[PDB]
This record gives structure tokens, C-alpha cells and sequence, in this order.
């Protein structure tokens, strides 16, 4: 059958995709653009409304001198130019870091204990209800006890509420369905009971503020902001002292003994509170994603669409804004969710390991990342040399070092049912293709790939980590495009050859498979294509509060 | 001597121990016994072995709730303990006749260890311990079973958790009274940020350890930050001498009084009275039917008070065996007594704001928590300069299972630990003794 | 020194490129006038401008290392330092941006390299750097169609080449003239108008561009084939492995 | 000893001083002159009485551009800098005659300060040093003056900026080597977190003692950070001793063959040719035309190697007398050695990759800035475990007037005052004395 790149490349350019030559030069500039000409009209308006100069075709050097390229979103039949894929430009990426900023999972545990032993009250399923429902009118910033409070617009924050989850479905089934979770429900039979054991009878609620307040403030304010909110409907529903001593504890343990933050705090050089990019471990970022509960008969897909997750937050969001800007890091990401490039690769390395070994039947050693990693490797750089539209399109050397070394990686971990053997992978493939091309990435790309093998399986202090672990603060990964996004990858790929319900954390996980989101996690690149179409309405607009 | 106060020295059973001891006996800069507690504080790190091995068998490692499938490692690592501990031990140590400990505890469950202060004297400041510590036990039980090179990151997890995704040690399986340096509020904080609850677990409950432990604590701090320099030193000292070392058996004698019968108000009268008696105080003006009372030393004044509000605490959270009520007695001990005199509260109304935002944020839905959970780092409870703490960790010693963040709750790991430290239990014996032994060399 | 591992004509090239024993080949003939209209940073005529005064007039205390290590004549003299940068395209150009910044430092004194996969520059001071850059444009270092000496807008290196075998440049500074079969740098390498070209030579032909380039491809020499090479670079992945363990 | 290897040690003209001592006379945790360092730059502190007197009579306080119009104070700090500093002396020290220094520099604008090292074995960190000098210095100013209770406030503003509202003494008129405990990228990186151009600047520039204060500091650190702790250990002292310290007098002898006429690639030949004669590496198989070289020594292969990247470092940098192409060096010396060998480059790959990133931050748009503002704490440079920032430190002494960031234009404070003090000025004369004196103690 044809490589799955070939529909897109046939989209792209006149030329069959394995024709050496082409012409240059006579396309018009940026006027052979739908999206460049929108953007020069739109600049002169501007310019005129505001009294400043503003986007201009003609300052720097004029674009477009080649194709500019549309772009097949992997897994959809959507091509669009690569702008409609810039952050900026795409509310549907803006509204999944927007739904992962504004989530914090919270206990129930401690909660219930402070009300059993220090207020001596009783604790059921129909007082959680109730409380549930108080927490649902409290949460979005409406009052509970005080007379005279004013509150916030219900329509405008009609995005955040409260769910609940547990292992225990005899609680599951009495609590208000409208509230609940239900792991039964979302999730296939084997891994609905491996979530279920590693909840036990733990009862956890699932927090999310409004996507306006998150806009307003930052990643840090929604622990705080759920835990006024469920203290105040503690208050309420079990009928404390509005303000006594027990009130206390509810606070210590919504805000620090028994919540999960998505992402932890940052050093000082990069600083910023809980619940920022930065923070956010490669294994939650493949739990968040939801493909594993849905596209689990397919280990390749589930891997891809985490890949697709973590290289838009991580490259785009993350290092192409909060730690730089301007026009940033698109297609440093889109290299690994569109033309079903990364895909091909991946799906080559898994038929030779399934072939090979059986998956997850390899052993976990050196001698199974040399013999898989540096055959994927060669595969997916060979394609670049067969089809010369196809390095045309991935035209920087880092798009084509993450795209080869995330299919590496990825299959080596396939192979060895282990994240750690499949990281060494992907360091074997950078050394692969700097040799072979005498080129890589970018001036700084293999900063961590050079430290890279050393640190796979070092055990010090700021090396040593399972890669499931790691995440954008790991000490070599802080800085770089083109490594964290295909990290959370290598991280979700042996657990998705095992059958594993979750790669590193089972509440978050359960966390994200609700369909009350605004964002659908399930279908992460089919999104992304709905908002680079202008199709996806997010959460958090003020046209309510502004005029017509 | 700068100063030419002298003050008695007692044990925690009120027994006269050292008579006219010069005040800067008992100063940080010259005790040598307040010195080896805070050596000992920096240098000393209780090492869970049992949470290593469960870690690892479940593959439960990297902070709540956090699990990876396929990892799991089942090591024999309790049933190895001594061998272990024995080979961490020759990595930790620098010479073979130093002052490094690695001391097993409950049947190899738990360690003991103290870092060779010489590593601190080169070293800007305190992370040696956890990081020394943990890496001696990381090679140390790779070694013991041949871990592999594809599966000794599992080891590393469960010591060391997430660091360094995560800046603190998230998950770990080793624990120290100390926290990272990141964490301090500002620069010399360190000593500061100690978990009240960590102070009564080492001090075994005893209250008048408790209260002399975070004493030396908090004003040790006092000198690190520049607090205790020139015109302040003085107050610094008193207060040390005066409300956390029992000078003159002044706090034991007020709680003597008011511990069957009294109230805040009924210690406040009898301090009164007895700062009257000595001449700290005297009445400088008749108003109507109303003293105003002045005084020639501010610090000897807020030494006497200082004293009399931890004796307050020990009545009024006492009675009730509870101690949620000290952030009351620290704010109204210090109110009520400006109005009973004319005269500034301690620490010149640091201590009752202090407790205003401590009350507020131990009864409120904003932050904060139970007693237990404060320490003198912490946003609510920084401001006063060491005054208000040691009463807090008084009134947890007290508290008979009113809470649920307890020091059984919090601290368990670290009381295992470090109330085997006779100078940690019992530090109020150590620094008696050695301002005793200084006396003649100030 | 031995410099690379290997048995292909790839491998050879490489170790011929970074051996200062090796003669390069020299293709073409450029002035001195030329060559630093192409590098843009002054104008012939122009005196060399400084960032510092002269070492000599200094006076610097004793420093024993400052005393056996021999100033390049552009330090001496306090020269600026500048730049020239050059993109090789994947199609077979004969220099490739690793081979040429591992090749400068083995040849060249004095010198701060990079290597990106569109573009590889050189820094040093101004009239070494003159000296230098007439040896990467004369010889095998470049050819004028599938190499490029371009200080911004590098695109090309990865694109399909154009009718007449050229790399793309987004601001066309070399013309190949398709009456006289010869190229032409008609800008500097920063892209301002030259006053007049300067011819660059003939594009090399197809069999000698396999002759002398550095690249592995399937359509030329493999890297897989060429076992010995891939057997180093895996050694090197496992003994960095081992010793960040153990 | 540990370890059974001894090393040579050479002064910086290159000549034996003795012969044949134990690799661990060199150790941070055994060597006297490398205590005394690390206690020296936690102990001392640069003040600018002239800045202090400047910020005052202008308001010009809390950092860049500020002023508070109204506020100004004209004091004549300056004209009565000895009484100031003799005051603020008596509130520094802890007894007369202890190890507390206070000296006038510049007739009168400038005072190097080294407060008591008693002071910081009762301290957790090293925040001391600052925030005692401050408030000394403060309460001497408004003591020689009279300054009243309503303008004292501006002095300290003056004197330590707009701390506590910034975390940092922002504006502040002293300045320290170190920088403040929030500010380390992990625990234990404290003695990291120090500007190369501050090292350039206390050694007056001298290349070798630039590069020996450096990986003094560098390595140092990896003790605190617990990396040189167990089965690393020995790699550490042998790059301590072999790229910092000159040991066997490689790194001089590398630059005199090479300095004339070299390269990176002429050092590198010159390397592998020494460590083959001296048995370091041996050929392990041939392959076509290209031999395979083994070592059963990783830790010593590793020490000449980093020698030799020094030497390369030297020879590149010096040559340019330019420092911007040492991240090219740090990274091609690797990059060239490991195809010209078969053997891992220096730390196992990770000077490479730490000198790709730097070159990336010290060309582009995105950070960094010119080599004198790295650091072992910067997060572009902080990724080798101790040998590439002594590397930087030698190349910014070679530059002859390159940078705008240069150390006359960061560091003239920290030059002033820092490089009086000798074994910060000349580390190898005193490091290399004192391993001499206890050669026989290890
Ligand atoms: C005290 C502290 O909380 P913790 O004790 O750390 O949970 C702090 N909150 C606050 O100061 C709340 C201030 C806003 C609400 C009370 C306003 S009066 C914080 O979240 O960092
Ligand atoms: C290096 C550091 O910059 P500074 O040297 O501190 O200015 C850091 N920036 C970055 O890491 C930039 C990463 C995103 C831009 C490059 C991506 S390859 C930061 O801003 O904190
Ligand atoms: O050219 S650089 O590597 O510095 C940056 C690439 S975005
Ligand atoms: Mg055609
Ligand atoms: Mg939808
Ligand atoms: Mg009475
Ligand atoms: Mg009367
Ligand atoms: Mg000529
Ligand atoms: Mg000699
Ligand atoms: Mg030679």
C-alpha cells in the first residue's frame, strides 16, 4: 500500500511526491496565500484604526518565494495552511491548556474523616449528594451563607463544577449520576478494573474552575479557588460554625494534604505556581490525554494522539510562549500530528517488533534498543531520501530528528514493555542521524541528546528518574523544542503494548474522561483540525458583558 | 561581658541546676551545646527502609497516588538492613574516626543517620544530608542485590521521589526537620522553617522541652537573619533566657500558680505584680483611678512578658488539653496586657499580630490548619522575631487527640528518629550545662 | 590522527576534510576584493575597524598561559570579530554542516564554530577571518549550485533543487546564467546588491559531486552499509551508557 | 586514603612544587586551603559606602530608575568612613580579636568585610554574611549622624533595595559572590550560583588561577550536591586535580606544545598520544585503517581528557584572545575525541551537550548573553558536573576587550574588594601549599 504520507504530500505540490526537482519563484510571494492575504488586509486595517503601523508584508524578507504548504491534521482529512494551526489562532488548543490549567483532583478522605471524628457527624452517600449539589451552586462564584454577597454571571462561568469519582460502584450507583464518574461507563472492562483497585474506597472529587477566571489569573489560583469554594460548601452541607477551628482542617486538605496539581511549582529562573506547563510530568500529560479508553486495540494511535497532545502544549504553549513568544514554535509541533508522517514511522516500527519479538516480549536491554531503534531509525530517514517532497515539508532537521526518534523510541519501548529502554532508544537515533546526515537540529537542539545516554540510567540526585517522571523541568529538558511532546509518547508507548489502564497516575487518568470538558480529550487531533477550521467554541469569551 | 546581666538556670522539674550565669552563656554565638543541636539539626536524616521496599514492590513511587505498571522490584531490603546500612555508612562517612552515625531502628524498618559535620563546614549549607544520605542508600542497596542498570532508577524514585521534575524531594522515602532552601521565605530563614509538630514529636511530648527547643530554634534564626545584631541583641537574649529557658523559674513559678484555678487574665496579674517586685516596672503617672506604669529596660520588660505569655499558653491550653486556643492566648495575653499597663506588648505588638492572622487562618476556610502545621517560616506565623512560636509548639505538646493533623499524623517518621537524639529531646539539660561550663569565659 | 571511522567514500571525504595535511582542492579562483564584497563587513578601502586596542599597547601583567599561546595577527591588531556562514544542500553539496565545523577546528586557529541543520557559520577576527573564507570559497568546501554563502534567510537546504540543479535561496544571491552555464553572487552574503558579480564557476557535474560529498543516502552510499562507521557511533551510545551508571 | 593515586603539583609558571601526593590532600572535604576558601566566600561581603552615600543624598533607592522625590539625606558617609566602619565592626564581630575583618579600600568609598566565621557554624546557610553586614552597617550610619527615627528607614533602603518586597536585595549597595538560597536551581548548588566574570575578576585575570578558583567552586559543589559521593567520587578529585589544579603539569604542558601554531584538533592529537604512552588507553581492536581504543580506567581517561579540553580551551580562546568560541570548544574537543577514539567524550557526553546548549545561549535571541554571565547554576550550564565552567572562566581571562558584559562592567565591585583577599586571588599558590602540609595525613 502506499506510505501513509503520500495523500498528503500528493495535496501539497504538483509534483508526484518522488520528483527531485521543481520551480521556485513565481508563486507571487505571500498572494499565492488564502491566510497571508486575510493577514495583510486585516494589518492595514489595523494600522489605520489605532494610529501605529502594524503586520506588513514588505519589512524584513518576502515570504512564500516556495509553497506555502496546507497541512494534513493526522488521523482527519483537514488540510489547512499552517497558521490556522498557530496557538493563537486555534481556540481549541487554547481551550485544552485552558481545561488542564483549571482542573485540580481533590479528596473526599480526609475531608469525611475531620467530619466523622472531630465534629461527630455522620458521613453517607445522601449527604455527599447534597453536598454535591451545594459545591455545584458554590464552585462558578455564587454564595452559600452571607447575606449580601454578589456573585459571579452563571453564564460566564458555565464551564466549572464538580464531579466525583471512587472505586467502590455500590457508592458510585447511589451518589447523583449527574456528579459522577463513572469508570464502568468510560472505560473497557480490564482497565475499569484496574482503576477501580487503585481507587479502593476512596471517593475523589474532579475540580474545574472557570476558563475566565483562569484567563484572568493563572495556573496557580485554581487549587485555591476550589478549595474557598468546597470549604464553604463543607459548611453548608454538614452544618459547621461558619468559621471554626474544624474549618481549618477542610482548608489544609483541599489545599495541600490530599489535592493533585496538575504541574508543580518552578525554580526562580522559570518561576511560576502550580499548575503551569512546565510543571506538568510526561506521564500525566499521556494520563490527561483519554485515547488509551477508546483506540486501546491500537498501541500506535494511542501513542501518537499523547504525541500530538504534549508537543502542541509543550512546544507551542510552552517554550513558543511562556518561555519565549512571538511567532514561536508551530511547526516544530505540527512535524508530529499532521501529514501521518510520525505515523508511518510508527507504524512500521511496531509490525517489526510484533514480527520480531511479539510486543512487550523483547528483552529490556541494550541489545533490544540497538537492534530496534537504529532499524526504525534508518526506516524513517530513508524515507526522507526516497521522497524529496516529503523532506521538503519537514524542512528543518529538528522536525525530522523528533519525528524519527519518537518512532524509535516509541517502538523500542513496544518491544520491552519499559519507558526507560525506550528513551536510550530515541538518544540512539539522534547519534544515528547526526552521523548519517552530518546534521541534526537546530544550534542548541541536542543539548539533552548529547547528556542523553549517559543520563538514561543514572541513579544522582538531578539525573537519575524513571522517564514516566521527568517533564519539562528535568534539568537537560527545560529548554528545547522538539523533545517533550515525543517524550510523553515514548512515556504512554509501553504501557499502551501492555494493555495498562494508565501510564503513572490512575486519578488523573479517571479525571479527564468526562464529556462535560469543553475540549473532547478523547479525539485531541480531530480537535485541533476543528479549531484550525474556526469550528470549536471555546469557554471564557465576555461577549455577555460587552456590547453588540 | 557586653552585658552585665546574670540570670538562674533550672530543670524542666523546677530545680534550681546553675545560679548567676552571664546572659551571653546562653547566646547562640557562645553556647557550645546550642551549636551541636544545630549542627546535629543540619546533619541528621531518618531514612524509611520499609517505604523504600513497599515503594518498589508496588512501583508506587514519585508522590500521591503515582504508580508505574511493569516496575515493580521486590528487594529484600529490611530482611539486608545491616549490610545496607553498613555499606552506606563507608560512602557517607569522610574518615573512619569521624562523627558520622547510621543507627538501625525498629528490626531495620528505619535508620538513623548524621552526616560527618566536616561535610558541612565546606559546604555553603545544608542539602548535603538528604542528598549525601540519599545517594549512600540508592548505590547501597543497587550493590546489595546487583540491581540492573534498566531497573536502578526504580531505587533512586523511591528514596528521592520526583526531584528533579518537581523542586522538593516529592515522595520521598527519607525525611529531615529541615526543608529545602528554596523554600525559605527570605534568606536566613532556615532554621525557621520546622514543622511545630516536628518539634513536639522529637521532644517526646515534654512541654518544656518543646517550648526550649523552638526557642534555641527560632532564636538561633534571629541571629542568622540580622535580627540579633547592635541595638536588638540584648532583647534577643532575654527573651531566649526568659520565655524558653525558664530563667529565674519565672514561667514555672506563674504556671505553679495559675495551673489549678487560673485563667490568661490571672497570669497577666501575677507578671504584673512580679515585674513590679523586681523593679523592671514602676508607676510613672496617676491617671484616675489608674496606674501608668513605665519602665528603664524595654527588653527586660519584654523578657518578663515574654515570659508570662508562654506560662499563659501552658495555663490556658493546659486546661483545656487542647491546643487550639493558642492562637487566642497569643493575641489576647498581649492585648489585655497593654491595657492592664501602658506599656508595649511583647515584641512590641508583633506577637499579637502574629496571632490575629493566626487565629484567623486555624478557624477560616483560606489557609493555615491546625497548630501542628505552623512553623516560624510559614506566611501567617513569620512576623513575630521568635516570641510566638515556642508558645505554639507548648501548647501541641499539650494537646491530648484533638487533632487530625497530629504529631502522629505528620511527624511519625521523624520522631522515630530524632528523639533518639539526646540533645534534641533534651536540650533545656545540654544548654544549662554548657553555659555552666562557660560561665568563667565570658 | 585517524578523525572518523569507515570504509565508503563518505567516510574518507570526511577524514580528507578535517586533516590539515590533506590539500583541499582548489575549484575556482577569486579575488581578495571579492571575497570581502561577499562577506559584507567593510568596504574595499576600508581600514579594519576595532573593538579593542592593540595588544601592545596593553600592558597586561604576567599570565603564563597568555605568554605560550601565540595571538592570531587579527588580535594582535584588536580587529572586530565577523562572521561567513554556508548552507549545504542534502542533494550530494560536498561540505555538510558537521563536517565543517569539526574540520575548522582541526584546521583553523582561533576559531568559534556552529552547526545547525540549515546553515554553519564561523566567527573570528576580521582579517583572519578574510583569509580563511578565500580557502571556503575557492576549494571543495563549496560548489556554487548545491552550496550557499548566506548570513540570514538559510532556507534550501532540505528543498527540491530548482531546473537548473540550484538550492533555493529566498533572496536568489547566486544566478546561474543558463546561456554560459556558470554562476554568479550578485549580493553579499547578507543579500545587499553588489556594484558587480562575482563569478563563482560552473556547477561540479553529477559524478564528481558523488566523488567528493560527505552526506550518506540510499541513492549514493548508505550509512546502514557502512558497518564499520555505525559500529562506533553505537559503541559510543553504550559506553556513555554504562558510565553514566556506574 | 581511598584511593591510591597521587598526582604531581606545579605552580602557575609551570615548575614542580611537590612531588608524589595522594590524589585525597586535594579533596574538598580534607584539604585546609579549600575550606578556607568555601568559609571566605560564604563570610565575605563588598559594601559601596560611596553608592550608599550617593543613593541617600539623591532618594535614588529599590532598584533601576527609581527615586523617591522628597526623601533625600546629604550625609558625609564618606568623610567619616573610619569612625562608620569601626562602629559597624564592633556590631559584626563576636569577640575583639576574633577572625571578623573590616577594612577601608579607596579612601574611604569601599570596605571589605569578613564577618565572623563563628557566626555561621550556629547558621544553617550563609545569608548571614549579607544580612549581618547590612544592619551593622546601617545602625553605624544613623548612630555617627543622629539620623532620626522618621528618615532612618531611607538608609536601609540604601544600603539592601527594596527587600523583602523583591525576593532579592534589589538596589542594594554591598554585593557577595554568592547569591541568595531561593535562587539555586536544586539543593546543594549554591557554590554553582557565582558569575564567571566574578572569578576572572578576584584573580585579576591570571588564566590558570581563574581556572583553579572555578573548579574549585565547581567541584566543591558536586560534594554538597552528593555527585561525588561512592562510585563517582574518585572521577571528581581526578578532574578536580587534572583540569582545575595542573596536576603532572598536563594542562601547562598541552598549551606550551600547542601554542604557537595550534588547534583544537593539534591538542586533541597531543592527548590521545600521552594517554596511550602513559597507559591510560591501549588499542582494543582494529577495524579498517582505524583502531578501536578501550581503557579499564573510565575516571582516569575521563581526567586527561578534561585536562586536555582545558588545554584545547586555552589554546582556541587564547589564540582569538576572544572568549565566545569556548562553546565551540567544549563542544568539538568532545565531538572530535570520541571519532578520533572509540571512547566517551569528557563526563560521558555531558560538556558536549552542556556546550550545545551554551553555544545555542550565547548566539541567539533566546537567553543567555556572552560567556562571563554563565554560571554552574545557569540553567544553560549547570548540566556537566563540574567541567565546563572552568573552561569559560579561562577563556573569559584570555578575552583582551570582546564583550560588552565584561568584568569591568559587571563585577568592579567584587574585583575591588574580593581580590585583596589571597587565597581567593591566588587559590593555586594556597590549594596545592596546603596539600603539600598534609600530604602525610591522608
Ligand atoms: C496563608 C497561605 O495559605 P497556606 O497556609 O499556604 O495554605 C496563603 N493564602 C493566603 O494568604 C490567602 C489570602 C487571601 C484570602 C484571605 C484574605 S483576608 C497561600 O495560599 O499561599
Ligand atoms: C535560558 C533562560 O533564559 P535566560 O538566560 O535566563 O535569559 C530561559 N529561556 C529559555 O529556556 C528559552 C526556551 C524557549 C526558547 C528556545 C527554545 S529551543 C528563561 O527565559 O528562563
Ligand atoms: O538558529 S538557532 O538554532 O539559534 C534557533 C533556531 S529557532
Ligand atoms: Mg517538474
Ligand atoms: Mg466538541
Ligand atoms: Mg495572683
Ligand atoms: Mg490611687
Ligand atoms: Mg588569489
Ligand atoms: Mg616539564
Ligand atoms: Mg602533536
Amino acid at each position: 500500500a502506499d506510505k501513509l504520507f503520500i495523500n498528503a504530500l500528493k495535496k501539497k505540490f504538483e509534483e508526484s511526491p518522488e520528483e527531485k526537482k521543481t520551480t521556485f519563484y513565481t508563486l507571487g510571494g505571500w498572494k499565492q496565500s488564502e491566510r497571508k492575504t486575510e493577514f495583510v488586509n486585516a494589518g492595514k486595517e489595523v494600522a489605520a484604526k489605532r494610529g501605529i503601523p502594524q503586520y506588513n508584508p514588505d519589512i524584513g524578507t518576502p515570504l512564500g518565494q516556495r509553497v506555502l504548504m496546507p497541512y494534513q491534521v493526522s488521523t482527519t482529512d483537514t488540510y489547512v495552511e499552517g497558521d490556522d494551526l498557530h496557538f493563537v489562532n486555534n481556540a481549541a488548543m487554547q481551550q485544552m491548556w485552558d481545561d488542564i490549567r483549571r482542573t485540580v483532583i481533590v479528596g473526599l478522605n480526609h475531608a469525611h474523616a475531620v467530619i466523622e471524628k472531630r465534629l461527630g457527624k455522620e458521613v453517607t452517600p445522601e449527604t455527599i449528594t447534597h453536598y454535591l449539589e451545594t459545591v455545584n451552586h458554590a464552585m462558578p462564584g455564587a454564595a452559600v451563607v452571607q447575606e449580601h454577597m454578589v456573585e459571579t454571571h452563571p453564564a460566564l462561568v458555565a464551564d466549572s463544577y464538580v464531579k466525583v469519582f471512587t472505586g467502590n460502584d455500590e457508592i458510585a450507583d447511589e451518589i447523583d449520576p449527574a456528579f459522577v464518574i463513572d469508570i464502568n461507563k468510560q472505560f473497557p472492562e480490564d482497565q475499569a478494573e484496574t482503576l477501580k483497585a487503585e481507587v479502593g474506597d476512596g471517593i475523589w472529587q474532579v475540580v474545574r474552575i472557570p476558563t475566565i477566571v483562569s484567563r484572568t489569573c493563572d495556573g496557580a489560583t485554581t487549587s485555591r479557588w476550589s478549595a474557598m469554594q468546597i470549604g464553604m460548601s463543607m459548611i453548608s452541607a454538614y452544618k459547621q460554625a461558619a468559621g471554626e477551628a474544624a474549618t481549618g482542617d477542610f482548608a489544609y486538605a483541599a489545599k495541600h494534604a490530599e489535592v493533585i496539581h496538575m504541574g508543580t511549582y518552578l525554580p526562580v529562573r522559570r518561576a511560576r505556581g502550580e499548575n503551569e506547563p512546565g510543571g506538568v510530568p510526561f506521564g500525566y500529560l499521556a494520563d490527561i490525554c483519554q485515547s488509551s479508553r477508546v483506540n486501546y486495540e491500537d498501541p500506535v494511535r494511542v501513542s501518537l494522539d499523547v504525541v500530538a497532545t504534549g508537543a502542541m502544549l509543550y512546544d507551542q504553549i510552552w517554550l513558543g510562549s511562556y518561555m519565549s513568544g512571538g511567532v514561536g514554535f508551530t511547526q516544530y509541533a505540527t512535524a508530529a500530528y499532521t501529514d501521518n508522517i510520525l505515523d508511518d514511522f510508527t507504524y512500521f516500527g511496531k509490525e517489526y517488533v510484533e514480527d520480531k519479538y511479539g510486543l512487550c516480549e523483547a528483552p529490556n536491554n541494550m541489545d533490544t534498543v540497538l537492534d530496534v531503534a537504529t532499524e526504525v531509525t534508518f526506516y524513517g530517514l530513508e524515507q526522507y531520501e526516497e521522497y524529496p517532497a516529503l523532506l521538503e515539508d519537514q524542512f528543518g532537521g529538528s522536525q525530522r530528528a523528533a519525528v524519527v526518534a519518537a518512532a524509535a523510541g516509541c517502538s523500542t519501548a513496544f518491544a520491552t514493555g519499559n519507558a526507560q529502554t525506550g528513551l536510550s532508544g530515541w538518544y540512539l537515533s539522534m547519534y544515528l542521524h547526526k552521523e548519517q546526515h552530518s546534521r541534526l537540529g537546530f544550534y542548541g537542539y541536542d543539548l539533552q541528546d548529547q547528556c542523553g545516554a549517559s543520563n538514561v540510567f543514572s541513579i544522582r540526585g538531578d539525573e537519575g528518574l524513571p522517564l514516566e517522571l521527568r517533564g519539562p523541568n528535568y534539568p537537560n529538558y527545560a529548554m528545547n523544542v522538539g523533545h517533550q511532546g515525543e517524550y510523553a509518547g515514548i512515556s504512554q508507548a509501553p504501557h499502551a503494548a501492555r494493555g495498562d489502564a494508565f501510564v503513572f497516575n490512575p486519578l488523573v487518568k479517571i479525571a479527564f474522561a468526562d464529556d462535560n470538558l469543553v475540549f473532547d480529550f478523547t479525539n485531541v487531533r480531530g480537535e485541533f483540525a476543528k479549531g484550525a477550521l474556526r469550528e470549536f467554541e471555546p469557554a471564557g469569551e465576555r461577549a455577555l458583558i460587552t456590547p453588540a | 561581658a557586653k552585658f552585665e546581666d546574670k540570670v538562674d538556670l533550672y530543670d524542666d522539674r523546677g530545680n534550681l541546676v546553675e545560679e548567676q550565669v552571664p546572659l551571653e552563656a546562653l547566646s547562640p554565638l557562645r553556647n557550645p551545646a546550642i551549636k551541636s543541636i544545630v549542627q546535629g539539626i543540619k546533619r541528621t536524616v531518618a531514612v524509611n527502609l520499609e517505604g523504600i521496599e513497599n515503594a518498589l514492590k508496588t512501583a508506587k513511587v514519585g508522590g500521591p497516588a503515582c504508580k508505574i505498571m511493569g516496575r515493580e522490584l521486590d528487594l529484600d531490603i529490611v530482611g539486608n538492613a545491616e549490610s545496607i546500612a553498613a555499606a552506606a555508612k563507608e560512602m557517607i562517612q569522610v574518615t573512619e574516626d569521624d562523627d558520622t552515625n547510621v543507627e538501625l531502628l525498629g528490626g531495620g524498618k528505619r535508620a538513623l543517620v548524621q552526616v560527618p559535620s566536616a561535610r558541612f563546614d565546606v559546604a555553603a549549607e545544608y542539602s548535603a544530608a538528604p542528598l549525601v544520605t540519599a545517594t549512600a542508600f540508592v548505590q547501597a542497596i543497587i550493590n546489595e542485590f546487583d540491581v540492573s542498570m534498566y531497573d536502578a532508577n526504580m531505587v533512586k524514585a523511591a528514596v528521592l521521589g520526583r526531584y528533579p521534575q518537581s523542586v522538593e524531594y516529592m515522595g520521598a522515602n527519607i525525611a529531615t526537620m529541615l526543608d529545602i532552601p528554596q523554600k525559605l521565605e527570605g534568606p536566613g530563614y532556615a532554621l525557621r522553617n520546622i514543622m511545630v509538630n516536628h518539634v513536639v514529636a522529637a521532644t517526646l511530648k515534654n512541654t518544656l522541652q518543646a517550648a526550649a527547643l523552638s526557642t534555641i530554634l527560632e532564636q538561633t534564626a534571629m541571629f542568622e537573619m540580622g535580627d540579633a545584631v547592635g541595638a536588638f541583641e540584648r532583647m534577643h537574649l532575654l527573651g531566649l533566657a526568659y520565655q524558653g529557658m525558664n530563667a529565674d523559674n519565672l514561667v514555672f513559678d506563674l504556671v505553679k500558680a495559675n495551673g489549678k484555678e487560673g485563667t490568661v487574665g490571672s497570669v497577666i496579674a501575677d507578671l504584673v505584680e512580679r515585674a513590679l517586685e523586681d523593679g523592671v516596672i514602676k508607676v510613672e503617672k496617676e491617671l484616675t483611678d489608674y496606674k501608668v506604669y513605665g519602665t528603664d529596660d524595654l527588653a527586660m520588660w519584654n523578657a518578663y512578658a515574654a515570659a508570662g505569655l508562654m506560662a499563659a499558653t501552658m495555663v490556658n491550653q493546659g486546661a483545656a488539653r487542647a491546643a487550639q486556643g493558642v492562637s487566642s492566648t497569643l493575641l489576647y495575653y498581649n492585648d489585655l496586657i497593654e491595657f492592664e499597663t501602658g506599656l508595649p506588648s511583647v515584641d512590641f505588638g508583633k506577637v499579637e499580630g502574629t496571632a490575629v492572622g493566626f487565629s484567623f487562618f486555624s478557624h477560616s476556610i483560606y489557609g493555615g490548619g491546625g497548630p501542628g502545621i505552623f512553623n516560624g517560616n510559614h506566611i501567617v506565623t513569620r512576623h513575630s522575631k521568635g516570641f510566638a512560636i515556642p508558645c505554639v509548639a507548648a501548647a501541641m505538646a499539650l494537646d491530648a487527640g484533638t487533632q487530625m493533623f497530629s504529631p502522629e499524623a505528620t511527624s511519625g517518621l521523624i520522631k522515630e528518629v530524632f528523639s533518639q537524639v539526646d540533645e534534641f529531646r533534651e536540650p533545656l539539660k545540654y544548654v544549662v550545662e554548657a553555659a555552666a561550663e562557660i560561665k568563667n569565659e565570658i | 590522527a585517524q578523525y572518523y571511522p569507515g570504509t565508503t567514500k563518505v567516510a574518507q571525504n570526511r577524514r580528507n576534510f578535517c586533516n590539515p595535511e590533506y590539500e583541499l582542492e582548489k575549484l575556482r579562483e577569486i579575488s581578495d576584493e571579492d571575497v570581502v564584497k561577499i562577506l559584507g563587513h567593510r568596504a574595499p578601502g576600508e581600514e579594519y575597524p576595532s573593538v579593542h586596542p592593540p595588544l601592545e599597547e596593553m600592558d597586561e601583567p604576567e599570565d603564563a598561559i597568555r605568554e605560550m599561546v601565540e595571538p592570531i595577527d587579527g588580535a594582535k591588531a584588536g580587529d572586530r570579530v565577523r562572521y561567513i556562514q554556508f548552507t549545504d544542500s542534502m542533494y550530494f553539496a560536498p561540505a555538510q554542516p558537521y563536517v565543517r565545523s569539526r574540520a575548522y577546528l582541526c584546521r583553523y586557529r582561533g576559531a568559534d564554530a556552529g552547526t545547525l541543520s540549515g546553515r554553519q557559520i564561523i566567527e573570528t577576527r576580521e582579517r583572519d577571518l578574510e583569509k580563511i573564507s578565500k580557502e571556503l570559497l575557492e576549494t571543495e568546501f563549496f560548489d556554487p549550485a548545491r552550496s550557499g554563502v548566506r548570513g540570514k534567510s538559510v532556507h534550501g537546504h532540505s528543498l527540491r533543487l530548482d531546473e537548473d540543479g540550484m538550492m533555493f535561496d529566498m533572496l536568489r544571491r547566486q544566478i546561474y546564467n543558463k546561456d554560459t552555464g556558470r554562476v554568479e553572487m550578485v549580493k553579499n552574503q547578507i543579500g545587499d546588491e553588489l556594484d558587480e558579480p562575482v563569478d563563482l564557476g560552473e556547477p561540479l557535474d553529477e559524478e564528481t559531486l558523488m566523488e567528493k560529498t560527505t552526506i550518506y543516502r540510499v541513492d549514493g552510499e548508505a550509512y546502514r552499509d557502512d558497518v564499520e562507521a555505525v559500529e562506533i557511533m553505537q559503541r559510543i551510545h553504550v559506553l556513555r551508557s554504562q558510565g553514566g551508571f556506574n
